[PDB]
């Protein structure tokens, strides 16, 4: 009714090639957790914490130097008001324990670290993915969430064992709290990928991909969750599909949904809709680029970033402000 | 509950291929790099290298480039280090470890030598001439290789026993051990030193009789 | 390679004292420094990593710190368990490199050596050899000088010395000196003497015997 939108475009150069990006906001500053894993005879796996300074990423710390982990570990990063907690967990079954390396920091640069073990963890046989998250307040305590999803099911006797979360109330030291997710629209004979919780205004929701049998594409799904029992959430799907546009990412600004779309599965252009009304067009052409991988990074309830990698090493940062003027 | 059990001591001759094992349990063997560290005789530690069990990829200190070769068997969760053509320089204690986790094996002693295994000779040491305390001893001369153990009256006397480190001269070790007892119990009571050289399967007893 | 120079190489202190070991890196290692403890039984334990973080299960009397290129390990109150060997380890750049090590020993009051001299045994003499043994037992500090005299003339050829590690009970040291001659050259002389010079006495402790 009484809202306005402002956008600016900025660019960031990166000197290291990141196989995957994980952006987070710490004290209103943009950071990146960059997994660098070239497979050359001389190369080593790096997990850099980077910080935006001027128009370039500045590497602050290589977390991976502290661990003997092989492969590409799961990365679970959490931002509290003053603290950053990053977990590197072994990439996997027969074993019932998961070993993680916990990194802690009060600033963006200096990290303390130690090893933890989540013995007999209740996410056995669930698919885990890397993501950044916020604390979720249940009762009078705040929790960090590690959530997984069953990759595939033929028959589903219990619709509470499809999405399952492990929770910690001591800043990621111990993970003994089970949070039950009821998701009735979990489909049988369908493969699930890349489950990520989104937490905003102490509300829980999940963003993930679903594989398509007919066409060889992965479709974005988004479910919103309501808190019912203390440690139980029920989650239903939320439809964002629109014709001749492919759903990409979802976020919330000004207590409304903002949604990015691509024109096709190649993401030549990108459209961002605010409450499904006002839209802004992203043209990463001025060329040969695209807006694949575009994701929202929320700064506060009115300020958000939309980030995608134009070309190799270049990041397009669209800053979005959306609020009521009265 | 991580455990790293290495293989026992080995004595090989120069040029004979030798392999040391380190068997793991209590964790996913392929999820962590395995390191090898060498303890030099009478000196410090040196990092040999590390192996990735999941990729069979190796980062090796080039000081061991043509000396050590690292392997793994993921089916049995054991890491190996092998010296194909070992020399006397390769003697030392070898540790397997997940260094950045703090888990170390107990270590494996490797002795590379061409010297022939020789049984010791045990000689009494008795004074020639009093005081309230009398010091006895026995000399364990000309054996190979280490170690030998020496006890007194099958282990009865423990209060005042010293066993000196062996010294190596002409491919043979010599060692000495001393006991101090009151003049009341010697030679009024029996004092015998029990030497055991497991490498030569030698168990011999020598009683210390007073001199003329 | 990155050279880690560690000091002091040897240090003595009493129970409950505070000691500080320093490790200097030849180039920047960015705080990737670890401290390890090597106990007498060969087992190796990690104490500190990332310069100042104390590993779990390590007592709170251990700590680490950094000032520029210098990294230090501090033990605020020394306990009996803490006397062993210590190594720093940089794990910043391959190959990883250790410091030369620090041997930490216990400090106690001075104690004079108990000196005993033993003639060669007739067991050994009948096989051509002749070993004269001299025990210098339970002294402190560790430094001491033994000298052999045959008919009043100093002899150095054929002398072998062995030094015990610090005793776990009384925290003293001991040394054995063995003068090995053939039977024939041993018979050509009469007086045999070993003299021990030590901090605890202005004049040396003289023990001797005559072969008659």
């Amino acid at each position: 009714r009484h809202v306005f939108i402002r956008t600016e475009l900025s660019f960031i150069k990166n000197n290291v090639p990141c196989i995957r990006d994980m952006f987070f906001i710490y004290k209103r500053e943009l950071y990146n957790i960059c997994l660098d894993d070239l497979k050359g005879e001389e190369d080593e796996t790096h997990i850099y914490v980077q910080k935006k300074v001027k128009d370039s990423w500045i590497t602050l710390n290589d977390l991976f130097k502290e661990t003997d982990l092989t492969g590409r570990p799961h990365i679970f990063a959490y931002v509290d008001v003053e603290e950053i907690i990053i977990l590197l967990c072994e990439d996997e079954n027969r074993k019932k324990d998961m070993t993680c390396h916990r990194f802690y920091s009060n600033d963006g640069k200096e990290y303390n670290n130690a090893e933890i073990t989540i013995s007999d963890y209740i996410l056995k046989d669930k698919l885990l993915s890397s993501y950044v998250s916020l604390p979720l307040k249940i009762e009078n305590r705040e929790y960090f969430l590690i959530c997984g999803v069953s990759p595939y099911k033929f028959k589903d006797d219990n619709k509470k064992d499809d999405i399952l979360c492990m929770a910690s109330h001591d800043k990621g030291e111990t993970w003994g709290t089970k949070i039950v997710i009821k998701y009735d629209n979990y489909k049988l004979g369908v493969q699930y990928f890349f489950l990520r919780p989104y937490i905003s205004k102490n509300d829980l929701s999940f963003h993930f991909y679903v594989g398509d049998n007919i066409n060889n594409v992965k479709n974005v799904n988004f479910i919103e969750c309501t808190h019912e029992k203390d440690l139980e959430f029920v989650c239903s799907n939320r439809d964002f599909l629109k014709d001749n546009k492919v759903l990409q990412d979802v976020s919330t600004l000004n207590d409304e949904y903002i949604v990015s779309y691509g024109n096709d599965n190649n993401f030549a252009e990108c459209y961002i809709f605010f409450n499904n009304e006002n839209s802004i067009l992203i043209k990463p052409e001025k060329t040969a680029a695209g807006c694949y991988g575009g994701t929202f990074v929320k700064i506060d309830e009115n300020r958000a970033l939309f980030i995608y990698s134009s070309s190799q090493g270049i990041y397009n940062i669209h800053t979005i402000y959306y609020a009521n003027y009265e | 509950q991580v455990q790293l059990q290495q293989s026992g001591p080995q004595l090989v001759r120069p040029g004979a291929s030798v392999k040391i094992s380190c068997k793991t349990s209590g964790y996913s063997f392929t999820s962590f790099w395995m390191h090898w560290v060498k303890q030099w005789p009478g000196q410090g530690l040196e990092w040999i290298g590390m192996i990735d069990p999941s990729e069979n990829k190796i980062r090796l200190n080039q000081n061991f480039k043509d000396r050590a070769t690292l392997t793994v068997d993921t089916s049995s969760a054991t890491a190996y280090i092998q010296f194909s053509r070992p020399t006397s320089e390769d003697s030392g204690v070898y540790y397997c470890a997940m260094v950045r986790r703090g888990y170390w094996g107990q270590g494996t002693t490797l002795t590379v030598s061409a010297a022939k295994t020789t049984p010791p000779s045990v000689y009494p040491l008795a004074p020639g001439s009093t005081n309230s305390m009398v010091t006895l001893g026995c000399l364990v001369k000309g054996y190979f290789p280490e170690p030998v153990t020496v006890t007194w009256n099958s282990g009865s006397l423990s209060s005042g026993v010293h066993t000196f480190p062996a010294v190596l001269q002409s491919d043979l070790y010599t060692l000495s051990s001393s006991v101090t007892v009151p003049s009341s119990t010697w030679p009024s009571e029996t004092v015998t030193c029990n030497v055991a050289h497991p490498a030569s399967s030698t168990k011999v007893d020598k009683k210390i009789v007073p001199r003329d | 390679d990155i050279q880690m120079t560690q000091s002091p190489s040897s240090l003595s202190a009493s129970l409950g004292e505070r000691v500080s070991l320093t490790c200097r890196a030849s180039q920047e290692i960015s705080g990737y420094l670890s401290w390890l403890q090597r106990k007498p039984d060969g087992t190796i334990k990690r104490l500190i990593y990332t310069a100042s973080t104390v590993d779990s299960g390590v007592p709170n009397r251990f700590s680490g710190s950094r000032s520029g290129s210098d990294y230090s390990l501090t033990i605020s109150s020394l306990e009996s368990e803490d006397f062993a060997d210590y190594y720093c380890l940089q794990y910043d750049t391959y190959p990883w490199t250790f410091g030369g090590g620090t041997k930490l020993e216990i400090k106690r009051a001075d104690a004079a050596p108990t000196v005993s001299i033993f003639p060669p045994s007739s067991e050994q003499l009948t096989s051509g050899g002749a070993s004269v043994v001299c025990f210098l037992n339970n002294f402190y500090p560790k430094d001491i000088n033994v000298k052999w005299k045959i008919d009043g003339s100093e002899r150095q050829n054929g002398v072998l010395n062995s030094w015990t590690d610090q005793d776990s009970k009384d925290s003293t040291y001991s040394m054995s000196s063995t003068l090995t001659l053939t039977k024939d050259e041993y018979e050509r002389h009469n007086s045999y003497t070993c003299e021990a010079t030590h901090k605890t006495s202005t004049s040396p402790i003289v023990k001797s015997f005559n072969r008659n």
